[PDB]
């Protein structure tokens, strides 16, 4: 059984690279943030344009949705996170404090806080209400590629170019476990299974591993892709068949067969690295966007 | 730019 993605739409209008797009949980959007220091709303279902969010004072390198789609949250160059109105485009939170780039940024699923990772090695928790930092975690010793709360918000995982993905107490900000690698290939990606019981990272060794982290063994590497210089997105795709999907530096998006490793479709079309996939939450749909040669963002249907 | 958008 293998998935049958073709493309559906190609969405144009950023003016530099495409950073992140992401899908609202609610189905209805796209999001996409760009080195142009734009953020763009699409329909998911039509890829109609819908909005330009504009604010940041320099590029953005993530986005993400609050839980029921209301919000949008930035991570910008400019040292800032951003909180959005949708509905109004509007910046309702400028979140300040961290002392380099902010790269990477997530809601929990309750949608109070927000974790955020930066090039100052560091991940901050914010408060969505007030805007406060409530928390600084020491991480990493280098740049925070990415972090990503578990089902119920208990749990942050985050990556580092400094070789570890380490798991985070919400509540008291106290490493539960981090997972090492002797070769400490850079982590340029990290997220929990669906269901939190699993991680999937990334390493600039074009290798993605899916991890148990409640045993802190590797179960599963994919490999195909090349990945050696950004920090791409990798998903489970859940709608339909079992996959793992990810970016990639040849330009195509590669989707695997989560249990066998296989790959089963390499989307091509773009024009430049493959910075980010995302899964639409309730059909077979990626959204596929890349960098400066490319700038723009594909929508592809699968049936299965 | 962007530092996602920039090689390691």
């Amino acid at each position: 059984v293998k998935p049958n993605y073709a493309l559906k739409f190609t969405l144009a209008g950023h003016t530099k690279a495409v950073s992140s797009v992401k899908f609202s949980p609610n189905g209805e959007w796209l999001a996409s943030s760009s080195a142009d220091k734009l953020i763009k709303i699409w329909g998911a279902y039509d890829g109609k344009f819908e909005k330009t969010i504009s604010g940041h004072k320099l590029g953005i390198s993530d986005v993400a949705w609050s839980s029921d789609s209301n919000l949008l949250v930035s991570a910008s160059d400019d040292k800032t996170l951003k909180i959005w109105d949708v509905s109004s485009g509007k910046c309702l939170k400028t979140l300040k404090g961290h002392s380099n780039y902010v790269f990477c940024c997530n809601f929990n699923p309750q949608s109070n806080l927000i974790v955020s990772g930066s090039f100052d090695e560091s991940v901050r928790i914010w408060d969505v209400k007030t805007g406060k930092c409530l928390k600084t975690l020491p991480a990493h010793s280098d740049p925070v590629s990415a972090v990503h709360f578990n089902r119920d918000g208990s749990l942050i995982v985050s990556s580092s170019f400094d070789g570890l993905c380490r798991i985070w107490d919400t509540a008291s900000g106290q490493c539960l476990k981090t997972l090492i690698d002797d070769d400490n290939p850079p982590v340029s990606f990290v997220k929990f299974s669906p269901n939190g019981k699993y991680i999937l990272a990334a390493t600039l060794d074009n290798t993605l591993k899916l991890w148990d982290y409640s045993k802190g063994k590797c179960l599963k590497t994919y490999t195909g892709h090349k990945n050696e210089k950004y920090c791409i997105f990798a998903n489970f795709s859940v709608t339909g068949g079992k996959w793992i999907v990810s970016g990639s530096e040849d330009n195509l998006v590669y989707i695997w067969n989560l249990q066998t490793k296989e790959i089963v479709q390499k989307l091509q079309g773009h024009t430049d690295v493959v910075i980010s996939t995302a899964c639409h939450p309730t059909e077979n749909i990626i959204a596929s966007a890349a960098l400066e040669n490319d700038k723009t963002i594909k929508l592809w249907k699968s049936d299965c | 730019g962007s530092a996602r958008a920039r090689p390691s």
